[PDB]
C-alpha cells in the first residue's frame, strides 16, 4: 500500500 | 558497495501535489522490521520530479522538522497531508558505486555494436560456422553491450540474433551463448521458470537462485518474470512447492530482507542466536517457522554475526545444526542459504567444484554460475576457489570441458588463478 502525496 | 548521503529538500506543493508516494511505518514495513518511511514512486511533472533532488528508494528522515521515526504509516501520512504548501524534507540517499569491479567480464573499451553485429553475421554464414569468432566476441563484451549487438543484428538482417545462433550452434556451447544474450533478470527468470515442473520441480536450481540473489536482483527478477510469463513468480512457487520448503522459498523470493544498517544491533544479534538454538538443537524436533523468520528477515551482515554468536550457545555450528535438525529439500535450502549469507563467493566456488569434481559434469549448474556471476563477483569466486582447492577454477574447467564450449567458459572465468 503506497500513498500518493 | 553502497554509499549514504543526507540532504535537505525544500518543495512547494503545486496544483498537482508533491508528486511522490511513500511506503513504510511500524505497521507497513518496507523491508523486514524496518519502520522507516521510503519514497516508492515519483510522478512526472510533479513537484518532486521538477525539483530533481528526491529519488525513489530514498528514506525520508523528517518533514518540516518532525522526525519520521517509529511512526504508524497513517501518522507519517498525516504529517504530509497536514503540511502547508512549503514542505521541507530531510532525506537519505543510497547509492551503489560498485558496478562490475569484482566481475571477470568488463565492458569492452573500443566497442562498436554495428561492427560486432556484422562480424557475427559473417561468422554465422561462413561455410561451417565460425564458432571461434562468435565466442571471442560475445564473451568479451558486457551484457549490455551484447544487447546493443543483438539490436544492430536484427536491424541489418531482419532476424533475431538468438534465433540465428540457435541454428548455428548446438550442445553446451549453444546453452552458454544463448544465456549470455539474456539480461541478468531475464536469464534468472527463465532459469526459474524452467525449473518449475510441478512435482518434477528442480529444487536445486530453485534453491541456488532464490537463496543467492539480493533484494534488488529479486525485485527485477519478479518484474521481468511477470512480463515474460504473465504470472507472478510467487504464484508459480506456491503451485510447485509444498511444506516448510515452500514457506522458505516464498519468503526469500519476496526480496524484502532487512537492508544493511549503520548501527550493529548486538542485543538482537545475541537474541537471534539464542532463538535459533532454542528452536533447533536445544529442543526435541524443530520450530521451523522461527528459523525461517530469522534467516529471511535479518540483514546479511547481521546474520553473519548471528551465526558466530550461535556457536557461543550451541555445541554445533549453524550448518551442522541444520544437518542434525531437518532433511530433504528443506535441509538443502537452509544449507545453501546459510552458505550464501556467510560467504557468497565461496558458496559459488563450492558449487562449481561440485559440478565438476566427479564423473562427467553438471553443465546446467556450471554454465549458469559462469554466465550469471561473470559480471558480479567472479574475481572473488576465483580467489576463494584457488584458496580452498589449490588449483584454479580455470584449471578445473579446462579438465572437465572441451572445444569451443571450454573456450567460452574460460573467457567467462577471465583468466587463470
Ligand atoms: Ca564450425
Ligand atoms: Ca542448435
Ligand atoms: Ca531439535
Ligand atoms: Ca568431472
Amino acid at each position: 500500500p503506497s500513498t500518493t502525496l | 558497495d553502497y554509499l549514504v548521503t543526507e540532504e535537505e529538500i525544500n518543495l512547494t506543493r503545486g496544483p498537482s501535489g508533491l508528486g511522490f508516494n511513500i511506503v513504510g511505518g511500524t505497521d507497513q514495513q518496507y523491508v523486514s522490521n524496518d519502520s522507516g518511511i521510503y519514497v516508492s514512486r515519483i510522478k512526472e511533472n510533479g513537484a518532486a520530479a521538477l525539483d530533481g533532488r528526491l529519488q525513489e528508494g530514498d528514506k525520508i528522515l523528517s518533514v518540516n522538522g518532525q522526525d519520521l521515526k517509529n511512526l504508524l504509516h497513517q501518522d507519517a501520512v498525516d504529517l504530509f497531508r497536514n503540511a502547508g504548501y512549503a514542505v521541507s524534507l530531510r532525506v537519505q540517499h543510497r547509492l551503489q558505486v560498485q558496478g562490475s569491479a569484482y566481475g571477470s567480464v568488463k565492458a569492452y573499451t573500443n566497442f562498436d555494436a554495428e561492427r560486432d553485429a556484422l562480424n557475427i553475421e559473417t561468422a554465422i554464414k561462413t561455410k561451417g560456422v565460425d564458432e571461434v569468432t562468435i565466442v571471442n566476441i560475445l564473451t568479451n563484451r558486457s551484457n549490455e553491450q551484447r544487447q546493443d549487438i543483438a539490436f544492430a543484428y536484427q536491424r541489418r538482417t531482419k532476424k533475431e540474433l538468438a534465433s540465428a545462433l540457435k541454428s548455428a550452434l548446438s550442445g553446451h556451447l549453444e546453452t552458454v551463448i544463448l544465456g549470455l544474450l539474456k539480461t541478468p533478470a531475464q536469464y534468472d527468470a527463465s532459469e526459474l521458470k524452467a525449473s518449475m515442473k510441478g512435482l518434477g520441480t528442480d529444487e536445486d536450481s530453485l534453491i541456488e537462485i532464490i537463496c543467492s540473489r539480493t533484494n534488488q536482483e529479486l525485485q527485477e527478477i519478479n518484474r521481468v518474470y511477470k512480463e515474460m510469463y504473465k504470472t507472478d513468480l510467487e504464484k508459480d512457487i506456491i503451485s510447485d512447492t509444498s511444506g516448510d520448503f515452500r514457506k522458505l522459498m516464498v519468503a526469500l523470493a519476496k526480496g524484502r530482507r532487512a537492508e544493511d544498517g549503520s548501527v550493529i544491533d548486538y542485543e538482537l544479534i545475541d537474541q537471534d542466536a539464542r532463538d535459533l538454538y532454542d528452536a533447533g538443537v536445544k529442543r526435541k524436533g524443530t520450530d521451523v517457522p522461527k528459523w525461517i523468520s530469522i534467516m529471511t528477515e535479518r540483514s546479511v551482515p547481521h546474520l553473519q554475526k548471528v551465526f558466530d554468536r550461535y556457536k557461543s550457545y550451541s555445541p554445533y555450528d549453524m550448518l551442522e545444526s541444520i544437518r542434525k535438525e531437518v532433511k530433504g529439500d528443506l535441509e538443502n535450502a537452509f544449507l545453501n542459504l546459510v552458505q550464501c549469507i556467510q560467504n557468497k563467493p565461496l558458496y559459488f566456488a563450492d558449487r562449481l567444484y561440485d559440478s565438476m569434481k566427479g564423473k562427467g559434469t553438471r553443465d546446467k549448474v556450471l554454465i549458469r554460475i559462469m554466465v550469471s556471476r561473470s559480471e558480479v563477483d567472479m574475481l572473488k569466486i576465483r580467489s576463494e576457489f584457488k584458496r580452498k582447492y589449490g588449483k584454479s577454477l580455470y584449471y578445473y574447467i579446462q579438465q572437465d570441458t572441451k572445444g569451443d564450449y571450454q573456450k567460452a567458459l574460460l573467457y567467462l572465468c577471465g583468466g587463470d588463478d
